[PDB]
Formats: C-alpha cells, structure tokens, sequence
RNA sequence: CUGAUAACUUACAGGACGCUUUGGCUUCAUUGCUUUUCAGGUGAACUGCCGAGUAGGUAG
C-alpha cells in the first residue's frame, strides 16, 4: 500500500517509517519487503511512501488516529558518500595503518550527484548515521 | 548636509554592511625580496624652446 | 567645529594575511589544503599547526593625510600632542598588543584547542624572541602579560612608534596550535551577493591554502572599544561602533557618543587637557575613542 | 604571460621632481610645477597673488 | 430624413546608342587618482567489518 502524508518535513518523517520497518525485520527475521517513493523529486523525497513484497504495528496505528495519514526503479544505499566526509576520510586511513600518513592528500574537488540521505540512528549503540539513497 | 541626524538611519540600518571591491597585491609567502626596475634619461631639451 | 570637504587619514596598524601550515612529526612543514561548501580539517598524522603574519605600527595618526582647512589641521596636531603628554600611549598600546599576544586573531580556532603558543619577532630589537607559552593557562589577565620578562620593552616600541615622526615597529607573529585529531579549522570566507560557503585562499608552492584575511586580522587587533554606555564586551573600533552578532549600533548619533559628535567637541577637549586638574574617566574614555579612530583612519568628509 | 602592477611613468617623474622648497613659507619640498600646488592640504602655494 | 432619390470609363504600347576625374601634403608640446574596509550561518552525516589497495563493496 501507499501511505500519503497530509498534515511538514518529508525528510525526517519517511526516515521514521523505515525505522519501524527496521525493527519489524528483527522480530520476525524477514528481508522480503522493500521500499520505494513514487514522488522522488529533486527538491524532496516526497509525501508518498509505499512498500512492496506493517500496518498492524503500534506506530502506524497511533499515527492513523490523528488527522495526518492515509495508509523499473531501484533505491539503494550508497556508503561511498559516507566516506566523502572528512571524518570518514580519517576512518579510512586508520584501517590502512592497522605507512606514511602525510603521503595521502585530499581530493580538493569533488562532485556529488543527488545523494538523498535519511537521518536515522542505532539502538544497539547510541550512534547516528544517514541513509544516502540514490536511484 | 546641515548636520542633524537623518531619521531613516536607525541603529539597525546603520549596522548593515557595506561591500566594496578592491585590487589587492601582496608579497608571496616564501619570497626573499622584491626587484623594481626602470630607466631615466637627461637629454637637454631646455637649451632652446620647442 | 565643522567638518571640511576633504579630511582623510591613513591607518597606523597594517596587518597581513595569516597563512596556515601543517607540522608533521620529524618536523617538516606543508601548507594546509581543503576540499570542495568548502571544508578544511587537520590531516590525520599531523602534530600541530603553524600560523604566521606580520603587523606594523607606523605613526600615520600625527598629521592628516589630506585636509583642505588649516584650522582643522592645527586642531588635530594639538590633540595628538596633548593626548601624548597628558594621558600617554600606554593604555592603547597595551590593548592593541594583548590581541596579538593572545589568540584573538585566531577567531574560532582557539576554540577546542589543547594549548597554543605565540612567538613574537620584533624588528628594531636585539635578540631573544619573545615567547608566550601555553595561553589559557599562563596568560589570562592583564597582570599575566606584565609578568613576562620583556613586556615593557615591546609596549615601549609601540609608544615610540606613535610618539615620533618616523616610528616603524614591525612584529613577526607566529602561532602554534595543538588541536585534537581531525579537528576543525575555520578560515575566513569570501563575500558573495546571494551552506554555499567559499574560503579565501592564496597560493603557497603549487597548492591552494586557506587564509585568514588581512582585513579580518585588523578587525581582531582593534576590538578595544568598551568605553560606550554599559560596555558589556569590547567592540571593533569604528564610527558609531557596531556589533555584528546583533545588528545594532551602540554609539548611535542619538546617544551623542559617536565619533562625529566627539569631533565637534574636539576644540573643547584641548582646554581640558591643557589644564592641570586630571580629566574625568568619562572624558578620557572619549579621548581613547577619539585616538583609536584616527589610528583606524578613514574618510572624515561631508557634503 | 601575466598581468603585473606597475608604478607608472608619469607617477615616477613626479617623484624625481619633488624639489621645490623655495615657495615663501617652505618646510616640505613640492613637486615642480606652475603655481606649485600641494595636495596634502589642497591649496596652491605660489598663487598668482603671491 | 444627407446639393435628396439613380449611376461600370475602357482598349493598345521597346527609350536607346557613346564616355580616363587628376596632381601635391609632418598634428605637436606638458601631466601623481587617492584615503578607510570581519561574509557569516561548522551543535552535526558517526563507528566498525571485507579487500594487496587513496579501487570497490556492505554492518549497525
């Protein structure tokens, strides 16, 4: 089904829907159901979220009671974009030591094509990351 | 012009920011010094009028 | 007193661009580079960071650079020669030099630093480069700078530079910043008439490198103004002295303590200084603000 | 192949000809010219009334 | 409710032949554009695994 948001921020709201899809897949140990957004426009991810192959989980039911809900292409994570930040460039060098560290050099000119990260976090640790998703 | 404070220049509008564009020339970092060269002539044009 | 149609001075303090370097272990130096928003960070195996620039103190305050009225020109030369005799240059030269000797010109890079050191190399000087080791521990207040072995000899340079028709006083400043691993560095950035931040850069060897600008550095040496009403914190010395966190003008013309209202009272200040009764603190505060804007220079015209 | 700042030819000849310190109240030498002007203080020493 | 009322101007056509504008010429002396100038949004999109790897993949 397609869940259409009608109240806002589509970035930090579609990322919450995937965390419920995340925690569902470790209770039941299933990896079949996938996610895609029909309105994947350049300005924003969109207000439409669909799953193909969840609505009985506690998140989607309580959000349904309020005024806001309704309840080919490939969307894959690109973790090379997580390596392009300068905190991630230092993570890359620490592995290669574990050797001249001054022999390395920055790119000084990089171009990035439409990475669309959705911000999420971990529950095993207290640590944050992003969902850099392209077509 | 006379000397009284203009009332359109409030304390917000007078702290706004005035951008100018100039040419900027300086000495490079690892440089030693600077050469400057030209030439002069002294050539007797005052003997008679032109 | 009227403002003339031509009145302009030159600046008496001339800073330069600040260049950044990366010191590797076994002590070799490399200019810092950045990526492209632009982001600049310390490389991984780096030890610390050098910063270097230069400041001159060159007495342009004594006479006007341009003045089409001989009555107003003689009004300056009485003010500078009476400020020098009655008050002296010890207060302003101390307040300028403390911004060099701590890391005031290192704007947000002092932030989250382990320790930083400043080494001066004054030019009309004999030897033994003046060192300021471990600021944020050793050099906290005004009395901490005065307890240095040679602080009087460097304050008396800037006093001699201002008190002479040819005073020169060149300083070669060098800093040593010990940052955390992969730490931020915040250089200055360009002005675009428009997140989308571009750095100001030069060329050292064959590589781009961030700078901290020459006009940005002079705005950090001249954060002295605290003579305005309330005076919670120092303000960059300027006419109708503004703050830039909040877009406000303290010393507005409605306050009556901007630089253009103190110019009309500059004839009044000569008989106050030429008497024998010591002047009140408020009047001298307006004399410190009068002198610090002539060190800053600028067009002072009208019509 | 680069642009480079100059210090011009007419500017340089003005510096060689700062000799005039015979105007009636002379302290500082002036650039030699008819009715020799001083552009520090925007006036003419050696005005035709002198 | 008009100097009112009404109104077919038509047919046909060869402008052509000829043509030297040219000679001569000194624009030239003098020249100071200058003074003063904060672009800021950097709390953060982290920490591991695989690989001989500044290649490239994936975990939370």
């Amino acid at each position: 089904k397609t869940i259409t948001f009608l109240p806002c921020n589509n970035e930090s709201l579609a990322a919450k829907c995937l965390r419920v899809l995340h925690g569902f897949n470790y209770q039941y140990e299933t990896r079949n159901i996938g996610v895609s957004f029909p309105l994947w426009c350049d300005a924003t991810v969109g207000k439409k979220i669909s799953f193909v192959s969840l609505l009985k989980q506690h998140y989607f039911v309580q959000m349904e009671q309020l005024q806001y809900f309704h309840i080919y292409v490939s969307f894959r994570r690109c973790q090379s974009i997580d390596k392009l930040t300068a905190a991630g460039l230092a993570r890359k060098i620490r592995r290669l030591e574990k050797f001249d560290p001054s022999s390395f050099a920055q790119k000084e000119h990089t171009a990035i094509a439409h990475y669309h990260s959705l911000g999420e976090s971990s529950k095993q640790t207290n640590r944050n990351f992003r969902l850099n998703i392209r077509m | 012009v006379s000397g009284q404070p203009i009332k359109s220049a409030t304390a917000e509008a007078l702290a706004q920011g005035n951008p100018h564009q100039v040419d900027f020339c300086h000495v490079p970092y690892g440089a030693s010094h600077i050469e400057c060269s030209f030439s002069v002539s002294f050539s007797s044009e005052l003997r008679q009028p032109y | 007193m009227k403002l003339p149609t031509n009145l302009a001075y030159e600046r008496s303090i001339d800073p330069s661009d600040v260049c950044f370097f990366v010191v590797w272990p076994d002590d070799r130096k490399t200019p810092l580079t950045y990526n492209s928003v632009d982001f600049c960070h310390v490389p991984y195996g780096a030890s610390h960071i050098e910063c270097s620039f230069s400041v001159s103190f060159s007495s342009e305050l004594r006479q006007p650079y341009k003045c089409n009225s001989s009555k107003v020109k003689q009004t300056l030369v009485q003010l500078v020669e009476l400020y020098e005799t009655k008050i002296g240059w010890t207060e302003l030269a101390t307040r300028y030099l403390m911004n060099i000797c701590n890391g005031k010109w290192l704007w947000k890079n002092t932030r989250k630093a382990y320790c930083w050191n400043i080494v001066l190399t004054p030019w009309p000087w004999n030897g033994e480069k003046v060192g300021f080791e471990d600021i944020r521990t050793n050099y906290t207040s005004r009395q901490d700078f005065k307890n240095n072995k040679n602080w009087s000899a460097i304050v008396e340079m800037i006093k001699t530079a201002f008190s002479s028709t040819d005073g020169l006083a060149i300083f070669e400043v060098r800093a040593t910043l010990h940052l955390p691993t992969n730490a931020m560095v915040r250089p200055s950035q360009v002005f675009t008439e428009k997140n989308s931040r571009v750095f100001q850069s030069t060329t050292i060897d064959g590589e781009r490198s961030p700078i901290l600008g020459a006009f940005k550095t002079g705005a950090a040496i001249a954060t002295i103004d605290d003579w305005y009403p309330e005076a919670t914190e120092p303000l960059r010395v300027g006419r109708f002295g503004v703050h830039r966190e909040d877009v406000t003008c303290y010393r507005h013309p409605s306050t009556g303590k901007d630089f253009f209202s103190i110019l009309q009272q500059a004839e009044h200040y000569i008989e106050v200084l030429s008497a024998n009764k010591t002047p009140a603190q408020e009047t001298i505060n307006d004399m410190h603000f009068l002198m610090a804007n002539l060190i800053k220079g600028g067009m002072f015209q009208h019509k």
